RNA sequence: GCAAAAACA
RNA sequence: GCCUGUUUUUGCU
RNA sequence: UUGCU
RNA sequence: AGAGAAAUCAAG
């Protein structure tokens, strides 16, 4: 609690209702000093006895009809206000307990009774020191020293002095300009006192309305929207390459391929492929730094931001008004779909190793053996190679984005497979990328294998063919322009495999709590609607498809998703609240698709979101 | 050698003079504002730059030194061609660690056993408990605070800095603070931190040492019924699938065993008990020894109200523990006032009951399938004074959706089924916002504050108990109760901030042995000196006497 | 969303783990702020008419209107006076226990804070420069500006500072004078118009949100003011059942877990957000709440005047405006000020004070989180409310028990109508009631039988820092630690976690596939023996908690030869620039000094590319030389010269030197 | 007390 | 460029 | 200079 | 160009 360790417990519970602390300077401080005093009294009337009655009796902290009581059963009488902390029987003398500061001049503070003045360590007065005994004397300077230790322990001795003087500074004050300034942007004063009775009015309402039946997300009609991502996903394939290092690998590469344009986009120009020749040939020659050439200006955006100024300026006319940006509205993609269908296919290689971690519980292999088996069934899939190839070609780049440089940097994007032999996924170059801010954009030229080409789906993309070794592929040869902080943020994407491993435990080890047995080997049927239908599904393809789905939204995370998803757990909430037979209210103007429809505006996985969301019954009896 | 040391510290003193003129015109207690001003060590985004930093040519910063060769087998493990001599000036590549790990000088092993000494008991302690078999099911979390960590010894918070001031700097204590201090505590720690302060900075050895003997509470969901005494091991032993039955539990017993004065206490007056609380179990005063034992001891909760402190104890009637949820009025004498819910918790059964008065509104309860609810249920009718029976206090009904059979089983399929009995949805923990006002009255009978009147008694103190062992360096002395059991003091008298006349000694400590009559000791620029007691009486039976002289 | 609604195995809820897209970018706000301010600015003032009316509403001081006034269906800006009143007398005859801890604060805890708690902060506006400072070095420079202002000293204590600041609102004219060299000048109306402004700065990184949104920052001035109040609120609210703010983490969810009492026929859960927070909500009716509850305490005037200072000054906040409203003529873009053109805000042209706009319904700001969590709790309190309610700042579930349904939707109406009342506003299309409860939210956290644990919470931690191998695997390791600990993270989920956090960890100290790292090991024949060398983890799912070099000595994986030479305290890998202490306990000489390096050769420390620095000196030279400084607080009496000599001359003359040597090193001391 | 990181409002 | 409040993890003083 | 499945 | 979303980067 508050009490000091040397202040005894008895005195502090005496001590609570004496005085209202609250309105005094200092209230615990004063509080305090009392208990000091009142335990000054106490030593000084310890145990001496006169006539089988102690010497010294006490009038502090007693009830106060009691002290008149005693005070005339020896016919004396005392003014309220002052009253004698302590009175004496051999010399008749009433004693006032006196804390001060100087002993040098203490003059007697009323005639009625006399006064002990103690000193802060200790000493006390001439008259007060003949009067008591030794022993009181040396209690007395003990008991005080140790409060002064305990005061300058806590550094309340400017505190304790103020209290001792009784000068009592208000310890807060507002003066006159500075009150006036308050009070400017109000109708009160600083302590308000309306003129009004407390009273709680009665308000006529509104009526809380059920949601008999959930509510239908709109689905934005437009132009579908087309592939806006850093890489490709389901169309990402990779070239196989002899066993060695990256510039090697590089090297085979550029010394066996011919290139020929087949599908010329109007965003990205064929010319810029030179660009990525060039940065084939230079990390060819343990070179990942070139110089410009021709071509990087297109590809990189060099000396823009002013041709644009000088465009604008030269076509300006009228008035100038208000922004007003406009954001384009686009309609669920054909190709959603077969995203998802794609990514669940089988891969020859696991794609997920990783180090198995060390066993020495029974706790330890069950959670090992969970781990073994959610790798393995969502290992050997297609999400897999491309969540590595995501991790990858977002590292690289990175690593090259922590300085200020003016030529060309090249990141190859190249794995490799258990048996050794380097596999080309693409080539990340990087322009001047003169980065002052985490946000801010740096240019890039995405070169990439794809497997399936797409006008549709690729608008911007310019492909090209690509023959290495009597074997075709397709190249990609994007331009884009990203930032240090979504470049570290898909440097780490292996952290996507949790949420369907969180499902996949959650299923296996609530059956295992059914019953009391570890299986391990459950693959249970997950009752779901697919297409309106209710039918059901095995658990490692749900855990495969959640894998797909999740991979799809983080790679397609903006304010848009992530607005949708925020707003759209109440409705999940929602619906599994009328799944379970209980009813939904709602405020009078509560629409709660307003809010999850204002964010579907142009991102494909919140569309293809919203289209599962409806297609799934809106009304449960 | 000493007079290196002072050196140093002259001319670092000296130091901070010329180029510090103010900082040092400040009084000394402004330290306790101007030690927070840390600016320049702040960075942001460390772990977006990680990969970066590990991979510059230079990653690694260094003082100058020798012992790192500037090139090793063709690699340039420093950088020490350049602006040299600039304190942490040296930068070297990554795999200078990796050098020192194979190639590199060498401790004593007497030094790595005192570095991880504070690890190494962590380590074996995880390979000195024996692990039961894994135990698979629907363990609802009871989300109760436990201690992080174990620790040597039990001392309060109010004791820790001055058990840390005796082992460290004794010299720069006073005897107050000394007696405050725990003395088993401070003897032990000096023989663990003897060796690890030879290799640990000041602030290190202080950090670990009050590591040793911290509780550091944190909230956490276990198992209802085998909570665990620490969270050190916790996140593999439970979980809301699976749970491990381990045995490793343990002086908290033996001092609720001490507590013999509470039986020979109801006869003569409550304020015997809390007076004769003078007793020293070895130096450790019994105030003190309290407030270190926070145990759900009945007899031990009583002495802790006693002292003015709060209790953890819990209603425990045979097996099952009860706690009020909320209630209109409190339990009279016993039966309720008035609507009221109880929490109940019986090993893994578990649930609340809400009732009126005498009579049960409604019960939940969620239990293992196939388990048997006989006593939980009966302990209940008898908390409540429900039944003088319990099938014809709660009814039948003839739904088969309930899960309570007729002969109290859980989910057990049956023709009919006890009606308003229903599955638990998560009602458990019962929970208090503001901390509860225990007040003690006469017959030692423990109560809690209720908004509308005394709330029931939580310790009955009639229960039947043991006569166990007592804790070993009871010291019934100052007490009129040595029948349990099977050269005076200073007083201080002075305090100033400059050297007195007297006798400085180097401790508390070497002091109050050689027997001297005055005597000062130093702490923090003041000298505080103690001469003698020349007064046959102590000041707490003082004022106790002079209050009791107050009365009528 | 089909994919993500199980019908058979698990329920949805325990899906809602997989609506977040976390692990992937989060969005970041790009050019002016102004538009946002301004939006923020002209909220308050629509709202306090039902037909909005900006105009009428811009010449108002104290937000209070009749109860007619208020608008039941929408946002209403402002409050009852009588209902704050009344409901503030009922919130205080209810919780006596808070009250009185309350008023213990007052008389222990509020003497005894210390000003030097404000340099706990973040990024604060200094109105000497104009500009966001770091926390301590803003509190630094406003001390320094009082010292030599008001010519005296001034006290630790937080109440000795705000005096500091209601005596130098006093003077006509103050001075700085910075020297860093360079002189500034205010004046009375200068420093209250910088005391009352907010700086204001974009939100970045922020999930979970279609728009971006402002924060703000007071000064100085301002922020010791509202301390006292924030503290003492959090006193009362720690002391109330109806509080969610000031428990967090485990507490926060057995609190909620003891209101899930069920009972009665009907048993309904609302849980829900509040719309237009922190600008709906009027500081004039904190004001009276606070007055009300010092004021039935029997608190003086002193405490009342002080606990007013805050919102009285908040009323009279200085938004700062950013770089101007964007407009467009063709192509081209330019950023003009509020005044220079027509806009959607011509209407606030009035409240532009140089670069800062006027506001005075609102709090513009988060500030006073625990204040306004403590006026939607006193807005509960009444007979017709018999329900359970938690809010922490402006999220809150509510738990009605009613025999009928229409009583449990006269409990909701009235419950929002009182809301409405002190002018709290939930949001009707965020907020759901569940007829049957059983399935609700709060704070991120869902319950259905239990508080089901949330992956992708944890996954933006779990990413390794950049302060040392070592530790970063403690790092790692123990947040996966709590989350398993906690509840979010299970046994697989934990196991595969700790996989990726390894791999990825030991990927960053270039310990996977052939670096210059592997080959220097491999060529100089250095086998790993550790998990940033690339050795084998040694941590195991049940031994996260375990240090890696103790627990590899003790499975025998490290030898003792490596032990010694990797936990050498003299190596040159980490040695620090300076000699340190060091205790010598059972020792005639108690302390030494000696250089000294960190045990680990692997904690060593990263480069970086490439003054109140007496302070940090001053400070070590005290801990060197005052022990028990380092264990309690600093109470040696006298300036830190004189205490500092008298220590080195004592400990020079317990040092058991001769005397003549003693003398020597006594005469070097200056 | 300081520094870093994370979550939520 | 990164407010306020509440928790949590780690390390250093 | 360049190698995470 | 492009990234992008209620205004910015595409250098100074
Ligand atoms: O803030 C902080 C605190 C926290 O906790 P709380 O609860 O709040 O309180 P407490 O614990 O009870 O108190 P203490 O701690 O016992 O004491 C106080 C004093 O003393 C000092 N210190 C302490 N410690 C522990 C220490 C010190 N110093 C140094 N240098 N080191 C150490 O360790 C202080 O300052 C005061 O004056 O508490 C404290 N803390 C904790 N921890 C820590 C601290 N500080 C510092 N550091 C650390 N590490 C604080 O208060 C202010």
């Amino acid at each position: 609690t508050d009490r000091p360790d040397h202040i005894d417990s008895r005195v502090w519970e005496l001590s609570e209702t004496q005085e209202d602390w609250i309105t005094q300077v200092h209230g615990h401080v004063r509080r305090v000093v009392e208990c000091w005093k009142y335990t000054i009294c106490c030593l000084i009337s310890n145990m001496h006895t006169h006539r089988g009655a102690p010497q010294y009796d006490v009038f502090k902290w007693q009830d106060r009809s009691t002290i008149e009581w005693i005070c005339s059963k020896k016919k004396v009488q005392y003014p309220e206000r002052d009253t004698p902390d302590l009175y004496d029987n051999e010399r008749a003398v009433a004693y006032k307990v006196l804390l001060v500061s100087d002993l040098s001049d203490h003059s007697p503070t009323s005639g009625i009774y006399h006064d002990l003045a103690f000193n802060l360590e200790g000493e006390a007065e001439e008259s007060c020191a003949l009067v008591l005994r030794g022993s009181q004397l040396q209690d007395i300077k003990g008991f005080l020293c140790r409060a002064l230790e305990w005061v300058v322990s806590n550094n309340l001795t400017q505190e304790v002095v103020e209290t001792i003087s009784g000068e009592a500074k208000l310890q807060f004050s507002v003066g006159t300009t500075f009150r006036t300034l308050l009070k400017r942007d109000t109708d009160w004063d600083v302590i308000p006192t309306p003129r009004v009775e407390p009273n709680v009015p009665r308000i006529e309402g509104r009526r809380w309305t059920q949601m008999k039946k959930l509510p239908l997300l709109k689905e934005k009609e437009g132009p579908p929207s087309p592939w806006r991502a850093l890489l490709l996903g389901a169309d990402s394939e990779y070239i196989v390459c002899p066993p060695g290092t990256d510039q090697e690998a590089i090297s085979w590469i550029h010394s066996q391929s011919e290139i020929e344009c087949i599908r010329e986009s109007k965003s990205t120009p064929a010319s810029v492929i030179t660009c990525l020749t060039s940065s084939l040939q230079s990390f060819a020659e343990g070179n990942p730094v070139r110089s410009r050439i021709h071509e990087d200006i297109i590809a990189f955006g060099i000396n823009k931001k002013q041709e644009k100024k000088q465009s604008a300026s030269s076509s300006a006319s009228g008035e100038w008004k208000r922004a007003e940006y406009q954001v384009e509205e686009m309609s669920l993609p054909p190709w959603v779909e077969e995203e998802m269908v794609l990514l669940r296919s089988d891969q020859e290689d696991n794609w997920i190793e990783l180090e198995k971690n060390a066993i020495y519980t029974e706790v330890d292999g069950v959670a090992e053996g969970l781990v073994d088996k959610y790798i393995e069934i969502v290992g050997r899939t297609k999400v897999a190679s491309v969540i590595e190839k995501w991790q990858i070609a977002a590292t690289r780049t990175f690593s090259q984005l922590h300085t200020d440089r003016s030529r060309i940097t090249a990141c190859p994007i190249i794995t490799r497979d258990p048996s050794g032999n380097c596999q080309f996924w693409g080539m990340v170059l990087l322009g001047p990328h003169h980065v002052k801010r985490d946000t801010d954009n740096a240019p890039l030229l995405i070169a990439e294998i794809m497997g399936e080409d797409t006008e549709e789906k690729y608008p911007k993309h310019s492909v090209f063919s690509l023959k290495v070794e009597e074997k075709q592929f397709l190249l990609s040869l994007k331009i884009t322009s990203f930032s240090r902080n979504k470049l570290y943020t898909f440097s780490n994407i292996r952290r996507v495999l949790i949420q369907p491993a969180s499902i996949y435990s959650q299923v296996v080890l609530s059956r295992a709590a059914e019953n009391n047995s570890l299986n391990l080997e459950v693959n249970p049927e997950i009752q779901l609607y697919l297409e309106g239908a209710q039918r059901g599904m095995t658990l490692y393809q749900w855990v495969r498809m959640i894998l797909c789905l999740e991979f799809l939204m983080a790679i397609y995370n903006n304010p848009q998703m992530e607005g949708f998803l925020a707003n759209m757990r109440r409705l999940h909430m929602s619906r599994h609240a009328m799944m379970e037979r209980r009813q939904v209210f709602l405020p009078f103007g509560s629409r709660p698709e307003d809010k999850v429809n204002e964010c579907i505006i142009n991102n494909p996985i919140v569309a293809y979101l919203a289209k599962g969301w409806n297609s799934m019954p809106n009304v449960y009896y | 050698e000493s007079e290196c040391t002072l050196r140093a510290l002259v001319e670092e003193y000296n130091g901070a003079c010329k180029e510090a003129p103010k900082e040092m015109s400040k009084q000394f207690t402004d330290y306790n504002t101007f030690k927070r001003y840390t600016t320049s060590k702040k960075d942001h985004a460390p772990q977006m730059r990680l990969v970066y930093s590990v991979r510059k040519p230079w990653p690694i910063s260094m003082t100058p030194s020798k012992e790192i060769p500037l090139v090793f087998n063709g690699t340039k493990l420093k950088d020490t061609i350049l602006d040299l001599g600039e304190s942490k000036r040296t930068r070297a590549n990554i795999v200078v660690p990796d050098y020192w790990s194979k190639y590199g000088s060498q401790t004593s092993l007497e030094v790595v056993n005192a570095i991880l000494y504070a690890e190494d008991l962590k380590v074996q302690r995880f390979f000195s408990t024996e692990w039961g078999e894994i135990r698979y099911g629907r363990m609802l979390p009871f989300r109760k605070p436990v201690q992080a960590c174990p620790t040597i010894e039990e001392v309060n918070p109010a004791s820790i800095p001055h058990t840390l001031l005796q082992v460290f700097c004794p010299q720069y204590t006073t005897l107050d603070s000394k007696r405050k201090a725990h003395m088993g505590a401070v003897e032990k720690l000096k023989r663990v931190m003897e060796p690890i302060c030879k290799v640990q900075t000041q602030e290190s050895a202080v950090h670990i040492a009050r590591s040793l003997i911290d509780s550091n509470k944190k909230w956490l969901p276990t198992v209802v019924d085998h909570t665990p005494r620490t969270a050190e091991m916790a996140h593999f032993l439970c979980s809301k699938y699976h749970y491990v039955h381990t045995n490793t539990q343990d002086i908290d017993n033996l001092c609720g065993e001490l507590v013999k004065r509470s039986l020979k206490c109801r006869c003569p007056k409550e304020t015997l008990v809390a007076n004769l609380d003078k007793i020293t179990i070895q130096g450790r005063p019994m105030r003190e020894v309290l407030a270190d034992h926070d145990g759900e001891l009945p007899y031990l909760g009583i002495c802790r109200v006693a002292m003015g402190l709060s209790t953890h104890h819990t209603m425990k009637i045979r097996s099952t523990k009860f706690s009020i949820l909320n209630s209109d009025h409190p339990r009279i004498e016993r039966r309720f006032k008035g609507k009221a819910k109880v929490y109940f918790q019986n090993d893994q059964i578990q649930g609340y009951f809400s009732c009126t008065d005498r009579q049960i509104d409604e019960i939940k309860i969620s239990a293992p399938k196939n388990a048997p609810l006989l006593e939980p249920l009966l302990d209940i009718c008898y908390y409540g004074s429900f039944i003088e029976a319990f099938l014809i206090h709660m009814g039948l009904d003839k739904d088969l959706s309930l899960p309570l059979s007729p002969e109290l089983n859980w989910k057990e399929p049956a023709l009919s089924k006890v009606c308003r009995v229903t599955e638990l949805d998560s009602t458990v923990q019962p929970y208090t916002s503001a901390t509860r006002e225990f007040v003690l009255g006469e017959t030692l009978n423990v109560y809690t504050q209720h908004e509308n009147g005394l709330e029931l008694l939580i310790c009955p103190t009639e229960i039947r108990s043991t006569r166990g062992p007592l804790p070993p360096g009871t010291n019934l002395s100052g007490s009129e109760f040595i029948d349990i059991y099977q050269p005076e003091g200073y007083v201080q008298t002075g305090v100033f901030e400059e050297q007195p006349r007297c006798y400085l000694v180097d401790t508390p400590d070497h002091g109050l042995s050689m027997g001297l009559s005055r005597f000062c000791v130093h702490s923090q620029g003041r000298y505080f000196q103690y001469e003698k007691k020349i007064s046959i009486w102590e000041e707490t039976d003082n004022i106790k006497a002079t209050i009791d002289s107050q009365r009528d | 969303m089909n994919l993500f609604t199980p019908l058979s195995e698990i329920n949805p809820t325990t899906t809602q783990e997989l609506l977040y897209a976390y692990t992937g970018p989060a969005p970041v706000a790009y050019g002016t702020r102004t538009r946002a301010v301004l939006e923020n600015i002209i909220r308050p003032y629509q709202y306090f008419y039902k037909e909005p009316n900006v105009q009428r509403a811009l010449d108002i001081k104290t937000g209070c209107k009749e109860p007619e006034d208020i608008n039941v269906e929408g946002p209403s800006s402002g409050f009852h006076t009588a209902s704050v009143l009344k409901l503030a007398d009922n919130f205080f005859r209810k919780y006596r226990p808070a009250m009185e801890k309350l008023k213990y604060w007052i008389l222990v805890k509020l003497p005894k804070l210390k000003y030097a708690e404000l340099s706990k902060g973040r990024q604060t506006y200094s109105f000497i420069h104009k500009r966001n400072l770091p926390a301590p070095i803003a509190l630094e420079e406003t001390v320094e500006f009082l010292e030599q202002n008001l010519r005296r000293k001034i006290g630790p204590t937080l109440l000795s500072y705000c005096q500091a600041i209601a005596d130098v609102m006093e003077l006509d004219e103050t001075t700085y004078e910075g020297a860093r060299t360079y002189t500034i000048k205010f004046s009375r109306e200068e420093l209250w118009d910088q005391m009352r402004t907010l700086n204001t700065m974009w939100k970045h990184l922020e999930r979970g949100r279609l728009n971006r949104r402002t924060i703000a920052t007071p000064s100085m001035l301002i922020r010791g003011f509202v301390k006292i109040v924030e503290d003492a609120a959090k006193e009362i609210l720690e002391n109330v059942p109806t509080s969610g703010v000031p428990v967090g983490g485990e507490e926060k969810l057995a609190k909620l877990a003891s209101k899930q009492t069920f009972h009665t026929a009907v048993t309904g859960e609302l849980s829900g957000d509040q719309e237009k927070f922190n600008e709906c909500l009027d500081p004039d009716a904190m004001r009276l709440m606070w007055t009300v509850f010092l004021r039935k305490l029997g608190c003086p005037d002193w405490i009342m005047e002080l606990f007013n200072i805050p919102f009285m000054v908040f009323k009279s906040k200085l938004a700062d405006m950013g770089e101007g409203l964007v407009y467009t003529k063709g192509k081209l873009t330019d950023r003009k000020p509020l005044g220079e053109m027509p806009s959607e805000f011509d209407d606030l042209v009035r409240n532009v004070v140089g670069n800062s706009i006027s506001c005075r319904l609102g709090m513009f700001m988060g500030m006073y989180n625990l204040t306004s969590t403590l006026l939607a709790l006193i807005s509960i309190e009444r007979e017709e409310l018999t329900g359970s309610h938690v809010e922490s700042s402006d999220d809150f579930i509510h738990f009605f028990n009613c025999k009928t349904h229409e009583e449990m939707f006269k409990q909701a109406e009235t419950l929002r109508l009182t809301l409405k009342l002190v002018g709290i506003n939930m949001s009707p299309s965020k907020c759901i009631l569940i007829s049957p409860a059983g399935i609700g939210e709060f704070n991120s956290k869902f319950h259905h039988r239990d508080f089901v644990g949330n992956v992708a919470t944890e996954l933006p931690a779990l990413v390794p820092n950049g302060t040392n191998p070592m530790t970063d695997l403690a790092m790692g390791l123990n947040v996966i630690k709590h989350s398993v600990n906690t509840g979010q993270m299970n046994l697989c989920t934990g196991a595969l976690a700790m996989r990726i956090f390894n791999h990825a960890y030991k990927y960053a100290y270039m310990a996977l596939g052939v670096t210059r790292r592997t080959r220097f090991m491999e060529e100089n024949a250095i086998t790993p023996l550790l998990t940033n060398q690339g050795a084998s983890p040694v941590h195991s799912f049940s031994t996260m908690h375990l240090d890696e070099v103790a627990l590899r000595r003790h499975l025998g994986l490290l030898d003792e030869e490596t032990l010694r030479r990797i936990l050498n305290p003299n190596n040159p890998v980490t040695q620090k620039g300076d000699p340190s202490m060091f205790f010598r306990i059972e020792n005639k000489m108690p302390q030494i000094m000696e250089d000294y390096s960190v045990p680990s050769c692997f904690k060593y420390t990263l480069s970086r590319n490439r003054k109140e620095e007496r302070y940090q000196r001053v400070t070590s030279i005290i801990n060197k030389l005052f022990p028990e400084v380092l264990i309690q607080e600093a109470s040696a009496p006298g300036t830190v010269r004189e205490s500092l000599k008298r220590r080195l001359e004592l400990v020079v003359e317990r040092s058991d030197l001769d005397e003549e040597r003693k003398k020597r090193i006594l005469s070097r001391i200056f």
